[PDB]
């Protein structure tokens, strides 16, 4: 026998201040989670996954990328709050790549195919 | 609980702006669709008079 009871009717008289639509679009990209950093680490096979390069060009490059990024997010032409050509002789930066394995060595040939060398450096036929 | 059952609240604010309805006294008269009316739009910004 409920006939509407008394406590609620709607109008939508508040309007927020700050405004719902503008903070939780702004919590949404605070919401996403740290960007992957996959390359110098191996794969199912062997082989050390990435790019082939110096470390150090490869940590100026991505330099070069981010500042690009800032500046595209900035919706503008030249960012503003740039990550090269600072002030700092950052010289001895160094980033992970493709170049050096887990061990030490280089990556100039894959490792599933320097085993795979030296494995086939001795073989054994049946005889005539 | 205010409507029907007993219970009194006295909210106190100072000054507010007042309104006026003047009903005839031989008549049955009611005030609830005008407090209800001034509750609902009770706004953390603003109240009507």
């Amino acid at each position: 026998p409920a006939t509407a009871e008394p406590g609620t009717s709607n109008c939508e008289h508040y309007k927020a201040r700050p405004g719902i639509a503008s903070v939780q679009k702004a919590t949404e990209s605070a919401e996403l989670p740290m960007k992957n950093n996959d390359e110098g680490t191996p794969d199912k096979r062997g082989n050390t996954k990435g790019a082939l390069v110096n470390e150090h060009v490869e940590a100026r490059d991505e330099a070069d990328d981010a500042t690009k990024k800032q500046a595209k997010d900035t919706e503008k032409a030249k960012a503003q709050v740039t990550y090269s050509d600072t002030g700092i002789n950052n010289a001895n930066e160094l980033s992970r790549s493709g170049n050096v394995d887990n061990e030490g060595g280089s990556n100039q040939k894959p490792m599933s195919t320097r085993i795979a060398e030296a494995t086939s450096a001795i073989v054994s036929k049946h005889p005539a | 609980w205010i409507k029907t059952g007993e219970l009194r609240i006295r909210i106190e604010m100072g000054a507010y702006p007042y309104m006026l309805h003047y009903y005839d006294p031989r008549q049955y008269a009611n005030a609830w669709n005008l407090t209800s009316a001034w509750l609902e739009e009770i706004t953390p910004t603003s109240i009507p008079s």
